């Protein structure tokens, strides 16, 4: 999640004219690799509240 | 010397030798002007000026020592075009002054 | 190293192109362009009245300014 | 007095540089070629397959709309491949390459000679002349030895 | 976060007058990957104050 906007930064430095391009394809996979992180957190919520 | 006009004389024809100039930016100033340039949206401010935004931010990435010889060397070639041009001028200016003496 | 040596990169490519002049073979190029390469040049300030030379940036290649 | 009879035009206007855009359409199928030593061009614009330099860094190479980019230029030799299969070198004196997006190459350098003006036995005595100015002990001599083998390796391994 | 922070830097010395406009990338990426860590640390203390 961290490496997505550490590479964010790295490509607008490089050409900030495209970091209007550019914030639309990182917060993509940015919410897609937290949401694996939410697949792997809801487990842990869903494994003892509804478990005997 | 924080701007240097270099001066010399431009052969457009052999019945033409006239002024022209190179401006020379400080170095310093050269690269304050690159990376305030390097950060806004790249538009040209004068008609016939080139942009020059992927340039500025390649040499953004490039490293001091390396933009210190650009500087120089670009500067060199400026100060070598100056003379070539010049010595083209003396020699195509002389024959008119040489003739009118005749 | 040559760079904090003092000398300049301009110095060195000046220094590496009259030593390329060398090498190469003897024709029209070489006699043309050892013109690029020798130095004939020479600098001068003048006095009230005088000439004198402003030595302070040797024209030599392997010296220093200073 | 008069009010600035002269007007000297900036020379800087005269030249005609490249528009490098964004690219809003493909990429050329032959790279535009343009070599430039002190003042003189060797080569003007020249349609071009390929190209190969010698960096600081390493060693380099081109094709049609290359990533942006300038870079230094290490004294040594130039390849470059024209459509036609061919090839053409020339042994360089340091420079800048200047390459775009678009597909151009801007390579100015001080000294541009073909190798075919080039003979080894020549070469052959400043190779020891380098190395006996690199082992005369003094910083006049030694790093013109350095900087004279730094530039006649290249051409002693380009030879062999 | 040591990942975002080494990002703003270099950024930084990439394009020092662009280091405001990504800041708030930068906030955002050390806030987020600073949250799954909070959530992390929640679980081994929700873990041990409730349970028998």
């Amino acid at each position: 999640v961290a490496m997505c906007f550490s590479s964010y930064m790295l490509a607008a430095a490089r050409q900030p004219n495209m970091s209007a391009k550019l914030l639309p394809y990182c917060i993509l996979g940015f919410a897609l690799s937290e949401a694996l992180a939410l697949f792997t957190l809801l487990i842990a919520l869903l494994e003892l509240f509804v478990f005997s | 010397w924080d701007r240097a006009q270099i001066v010399y004389n431009r052969y457009h024809g052999a019945a033409s030798q006239k002024l022209a100039i190179f401006n020379l930016p400080k170095f310093e100033d050269w690269k304050q002007k690159l990376e305030e340039d390097s950060a806004g949206d790249g538009k040209i401010e004068e008609d016939g000026l080139l942009q020059s935004l992927p340039m500025k931010t390649a040499l953004g990435e490039l490293e001091e020592t390396a933009v210190e010889d650009f500087y120089n060397f670009h500067s060199c070639l400026a100060v070598l075009n100056a003379v070539s041009e010049n010595e083209l001028s003396e020699y195509a200016a002389r024959i008119v002054a040489v003739e009118n003496q005749l | 190293s040559w760079r904090d040596a003092g000398i300049s990169y301009l110095r060195y490519l000046s220094i590496v192109t009259r030593c390329i002049h060398e090498v190469q073979k003897e024709g029209p190029l070489l006699t043309k362009n050892v013109r690029f390469s020798t130095i004939g040049w020479k600098s001068l300030y003048l006095d009230h009245g005088a000439t004198k030379e402003y030595t302070a940036i040797p024209a030599e290649l392997e010296k220093i300014p200073e | 007095q008069d009010p600035r009879k002269f007007f000297p035009d900036n020379g800087f206007r005269f030249f005609d540089g490249p528009e490098d855009s964004f690219g809003d359409g493909n990429i050329p199928a032959q790279i535009i070629l343009t070599l430039t030593r002190q003042d003189e061009f060797i080569l003007k614009q020249e349609p071009v397959a390929a190209i190969t330099i010698r960096t600081n860094e390493g060693e380099m190479g081109v094709l049609a709309g290359h990533e942006y980019t300038v870079q230094q230029l290490a004294p040594g030799i130039l390849e470059v491949e024209y459509e036609g299969g061919k090839k053409d070198q020339y042994v360089i004196s340091g420079g800048f390459a200047h390459v775009n997006d678009t597909g151009v190459v801007d390579i100015n350098t001080v000294e541009a000679v073909p190798l075919e003006e080039i003979d080894h036995e020549k070469l052959a005595k400043a190779l020891e002349e380098a190395r006996a100015k690199s082992q005369s002990p003094d910083e006049a001599v030694r790093i013109q030895g350095e900087i004279a083998l730094e530039i006649f390796e290249p051409l002693e391994a380009a030879l062999h």
